[PDB]
């Protein structure tokens, strides 16, 4: 389409690998198939601003890094005990065909949620060009 | 056509003063140039509706006002986050229709507990929905 | 064109059953959302987003929950369980495609709802348009 | 104080002559400070080209002026593998700290530029003088990263003083030796050699003699 | 921070011994926050109160702060007698204005020498040669050497910075490039040297082929 629109989640009970990138092997919604669950990366197809956002469950540390095209764009951090909570991030980014866009961990890489806690990445394209 | 967005984090290490405007100095984006990246305040040029986010990092307990008007602001809600021994990273969101001239941006409160550092963002955005 | 986007917070609300109510609206372009049952009505056909920041202080599990055609179709879920007695923030969104007639809310665990009443700071339900059908 | 991103870190390279000249063993230090009281326990962790490696060694941490720690770990390296290319890396992570701070260190690489050696004799209007100058002029090099030393009957000179390399028209260094002897030796005729090594040479080493000429 | 920081700088050596020249100390204000940009400057020469300093506009740092600067011109004679230029720097965001003074190094001043070294045999092998200047022995560091010819001065010319010697003095070298034509065919040149301690505070030494 002449859209984008994704919103993919992270299901399997073992984290992702330390300083790594977090893959999100199930789609909840992906008809562009921009998201591409086989590398766990989201490469623009129609130019233009795109809002990027995750809700990540976890119950031991957590920073989950976003990434444009090689470039490390912000870091989000949540510590926590035994204890579930839900890290949170997002960005508004004016992509180009081709660009590549995803997350990853780094030291802290826990996303073990708690039964009922889940994790989503959510992405699409709001203005064209 | 009126694309309009914006996305600042905060480098600035200086600590929150009670009532104090925050400043997301350092932008990320700014399409059609509405938001100051300078202070931390969008302002509205074309009135519509808005979609307004932010992610803040946090060492403590957090409270944020979100701010809407044109010469005097008033306060539309309040996020608060509480943090004890620990860091954290907090949000809030809101839909807000926006007038020509109006301006949205957050407000520090007695509890600013703000983190903003490579590592460890506070980031705020806005981005325009519906033109009115 | 279209302008369906919505934003309601907790005040005054309703308590009862596991749906969770925003009883108060900041903002309802086309007025998808109905302030006395906490519900999202679908009227434009296309690809929404869906978003709640909510204030706990203890445990809370909620979930984004609709329907298509009275049928129910459960979600998603994001806990906070720190369970200290201190403000915590539990959120979640996503994408959602819906239909005419297609209803979204907020559901809250049975055994893990609880929701802070008060003065001293917001939780939030947000929805908005992203592109029809 | 307590208004930083947790504790920061700062990496650095082995010295020059340790990875040209073979007596010294080549060092890259990772130095580490702002470590909070609260949490002055620090962990490093080397990777070597992305392959880890526990060769290393820390010493002992220190206390600084605004309540801050100084923990530092040195891990001496080597020369084929700094002179090659390879790629370090320093991962410190602390409680304190949101991230696990990571840098890279390797040597600076570029073409290399092969160095001219040129040796100088005193001018004439310094022969007055009780002591003369000697000097060795080397340009065209780079990268920068270069060792000169004088000798004279198989024995190291003393008396000499390097300017630091210096940027030249085209992109190469180029620097120059001084050395100083009492005008006697000049004229007994010694013989003085200016040594230079360097990555770009053949051999990583080159010389250049002077003397005075012929006559006595 | 403890509000701006402030960072006072001498004049360019060669502004201070041509009278062609007109030196100047200058004063700057960095880290200007855009909450109180304005920033007030008082100068003083030996404690007296001075007026006629002038601010630039302020400019904006890509780190959003703001660079204020203030340049105070200064009388060649006032400044190698060694007169001291306190620069007083204050802003809202400042608990106290903060200053700053500087003045022409004292230890003893020193007479470089200069000696003219031509290209090395082996250099002559090469389409363009080395002409050297050797200047040691001086003191202060602060010195010009350039290169001239025919009364022009030349231009492919790169000199070491000063580098402290085994006395305490300074010495440094001076590298002009010329194509080996130019040697070869007789043409003189000079290295100019400016130093305080030199008599008339310049000297200049030849050099050419033969």
């Amino acid at each position: 389409k002449f859209q984008s629109v994704f919103t993919v989640t992270r299901q399997t009970h073992q984290p992702p690998a330390p300083n790594s990138l977090i893959r999100f092997n199930a789609v909840l919604t992906n008809p562009q198939g921009d998201y591409d669950t086989s590398t766990g990366k989201f490469t623009c197809k129609v130019p233009g601003l795109y809002y990027f956002v995750y809700h990540a469950s976890h119950t031991a540390n957590l920073c989950v890094l976003l990434y444009r095209s090689g470039v490390k764009v912000v870091t989000f951090c949540g510590h926590t005990s035994k204890t579930n909570q839900v890290n949170s991030g997002g960005v508004l980014l004016r992509l180009q065909v081709g660009e590549e866009v995803w997350l990853a961990v780094n030291d802290y890489y826990d996303m073990v949620g708690i039964q009922g806690s889940d994790s989503v990445f959510s992405g699409f394209l709001l203005f064209p060009d | 056509t009126q694309k309009i967005a914006f996305s600042a984090t905060r480098t600035i290490n200086v600590p929150l003063r009670r009532d104090q405007t925050i400043r997301f100095d350092h932008v990320i984006t700014n399409m059609n140039n509405n938001y100051e990246p300078r202070s931390g305040k969008f302002t509205c040029k074309v009135p519509g509706l808005y979609y307004f986010t932010y992610h803040a990092s946090s060492r403590g307990n957090l409270c944020v006002n979100l701010m809407r008007g044109r010469e005097r602001a008033q306060k539309v809600v309040t996020f608060c986050d509480y943090a004890y021994n620990t860091f954290q990273v907090t949000t809030g969101g809101m839909v807000l229709k926006l007038e020509q001239g109006e301006n949205v941006f957050l407000q520090a409160t007695d509890k600013n507990s703000l983190l903003g550092m490579e590592g460890a963002n506070s980031i705020f955005s806005g981005f325009l929905l519906f033109p009115d | 064109q279209p302008r369906p986007a919505f934003s309601a917070i907790r005040r005054n609300p309703p308590m009862g059953g596991n749906v969770v109510i925003f009883d108060t609206v900041i903002t309802n372009q086309e007025e998808p959302y109905q302030n006395h049952s906490g519900r999202f009505v679908c009227t434009v056909p296309g690809y929404y987003y869906f978003t709640f920041q909510v204030l706990s202080q203890w445990e809370i599990c909620l979930s984004i929950v609709s329907s298509s055609r009275g049928q129910v179709r459960r979600s998603l879920g994001f806990c906070d369980t720190t369970n200290k007695g201190l403000f915590q923030v539990v959120s979640g969104g996503m994408v959602l495609q819906l239909q005419q007639g297609d209803q979204v809310w907020v559901e809250k665990d049975p055994k893990k709802g609880h929701i802070y009443q008060g003065s001293e700071a917001d939780s939030v339900f947000s929805g908005f348009l992203i592109f029809p059908s | 104080p307590e208004l930083l991103g947790g504790p920061s870190v700062f990496l650095f390279p082995p010295k020059p002559k340790d990875t040209l000249m073979i007596s010294r063993t080549p060092e890259v230090t990772c130095v580490v400070v702002d470590v909070s009281h609260e949490d002055p326990e620090v962990k490093f962790n080397w990777y070597v080209d992305g392959v880890e490696v526990h060769n290393a060694k820390t010493k002992p941490r220190e206390e600084q002026y605004n309540s801050t720690y100084r923990v530092v770990s040195v891990l001496t390296v080597l020369h084929q593998d700094w002179l090659n290319g390879k790629e370090y890396k320093c991962k410190v992570s602390n409680k304190a700290l949101p991230a696990p701070i990571e840098k890279t260190i390797s040597k600076a690489k570029g073409q290399p530029r092969e160095p001219q050696v040129y040796t100088l004799p005193p001018s004439r209007d310094e022969l007055t003088k009780n002591q003369v100058s000697l000097t060795c002029l080397v340009k065209g090099f780079y990268p920068s990263d270069i060792a000169v030393e004088w000798e004279s009957n198989g024995q190291p000179e003393n008396n000499y003083k390097t300017t630091p390399p210096v940027l030249d028209s085209d992109g190469s260094f180029f620097l120059y030796s001084k050395l100083t002897v009492d005008k006697s030796r000049w004229q007994q005729g010694n013989v003085f050699s200016c040594s230079v090594m360097h990555e770009a040479l053949h051999n990583h080493y080159t010389q250049k003699s002077l003397s005075l000429s012929p006559g006595k």
